[PDB]
């Protein structure tokens, strides 16, 4: 009963940030070496555990977020990170117990002209609490005057697309990023390695 | 390599008028805003005015009152603005910006905020008796 | 957290030995690669040791180039030997925690950064 990961990892298509997917995974045996034991992943930093032993660790639950992000933003995903993206889009909690994995998908998800279906929000009055999703549109009053439905200076349309060209130096180019987070709920495991 | 060149500047009577061009070259974006902006003396820089490539949307600062037009040429990579009833208050380098425009549920959307991708090296315009 | 270099004039033929050697962390888990730059001209990768152990090297020249890293002592090592004035430039060494077998050859994909040392043949 192996876990699906490959429906996470090789899915044809992902989220945008602002709205990044998460995948409840349950009730199977998971094989983390697929992951790690691999040239695959410029960014694979585990958080509480070993990226070595994870085949050995039992959980109640683990959660894959997953999304595109710029390659130069990657640092973000991480606990204690300020920014675009941690501050507005997809924040780790101090304490994440899990893995980031990340890689460039230039291939995938750039377009000749600029792929705009990634999205990412700008503006926002306050900062996300850990693993809050935000998906309204409301116009962001940047100024002291009300926008009373009317977009204009210092009333923004709140998401912005990257417009991902194959061109873009790679601090601009598309990575995707699949975050696990393990459950640690004392409560009968659901998720272990093969062992 | 995105590239703005502002052109058009100059000095005028106060309720005369000029016609800034702002001709853009190296632009590979399909989808794109582009803006006026500019900076008075001894000021920080504001928005003037914001145009949506696809469909030739506009909208401007509350400065500008019906006085300016902006508009695109497509065919020549050109985007004007004409200012017109010109005043003292005018007086400023104006710039021309172009940032990546955005699509959501559908639609497209155009935002000229501080930010933009790309800026122009700007223009002197001087209102003076 | 730091990267530190070590061991960098020699003339032609002769070896040079750089060591890159980290504080603030454990390098267990990173890949460290190479790159150098030269007056004039784009940054280079040159070698990458990856956290298996696995050597890649980039450079055709350097195909003259070995890589090394001592875990225990939180180091990693180039060997460079028939040194050409080609090879003049600062070198850096740089880390990143990527997959196992991970070595990228894009300076930009790499957290953490040395300060440099000048090699001059
Ligand atoms: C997602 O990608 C491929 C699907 O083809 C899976 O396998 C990778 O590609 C080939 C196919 O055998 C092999 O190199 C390895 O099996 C995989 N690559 C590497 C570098 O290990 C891959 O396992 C899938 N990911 C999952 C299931 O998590």
């Amino acid at each position: 009963n192996l876990c699906p990961f490959g429906e996470v990892f090789n899915a044809t298509r992902f989220a945008s940030v602002y709205a990044w997917n998460r995948k409840r995974i349950s009730n199977c045996v998971a094989d983390y070496s697929v992951l790690y034991n691999s040239a695959s992943f410029s960014t694979f930093k585990c958080y509480g555990v070993s990226p070595t032993k994870l085949n050995d660790l039992c959980f109640t639950n683990v959660y894959a977020d997953s999304f595109v992000i710029r390659g130069d933003e990657v640092r973000q995903i991480a606990p204690g990170q300020t920014g675009k993206i941690a501050d507005y889009n997809y924040k780790l909690p101090d304490d994440f117990t899990g893995c980031v994995i990340a890689w460039n998908s230039n291939n995938l998800d750039s377009k000749v002209g600029g792929n705009y279906n990634y999205l990412y929000r700008l503006f926002r009055k306050s900062n996300l609490k850990p693993f809050e999703r935000d998906i309204s549109t409301e116009i962001y009053q940047a100024g002291s005057t009300p926008c009373n439905g009317v977009e204009g200076f210092n009333c923004y349309f709140p998401l912005q697309s990257y417009g991902f060209q194959p061109t873009n130096g790679v601090g601009y180019q598309p990575y995707r990023v699949v975050v696990l987070s393990f459950e640690l709920l004392h409560a009968p495991a659901t998720v272990c390695g093969p062992k | 390599q995105v590239q703005l060149v502002e052109t058009g500047g100059g000095f005028v009577q106060p309720g005369g008028s000029l016609r800034l061009s702002c001709a853009a070259s190296g632009v590979t974006l399909d989808y794109y805003a582009i803006g006026w902006f500019r900076q008075a003396p001894g000021k920080e820089r504001e928005g003037v005015s914001c145009i949506g490539s696809s469909d030739g949307r506009t909208y401007y600062s509350d400065s500008v009152k019906g006085r300016f037009t902006i508009s695109r040429d497509n065919a020549k990579n050109t985007v004007y603005l004409q200012m017109n009833s010109l005043k003292p208050e005018d007086t400023a380098v104006y710039y021309c910006a172009l940032t990546v425009g955005t699509y959501y549920s559908g639609n497209y959307h155009y935002t000229c905020s501080d930010d933009m991708d790309y800026w122009g090296k700007g223009t002197q315009v001087t209102v003076s008796s």
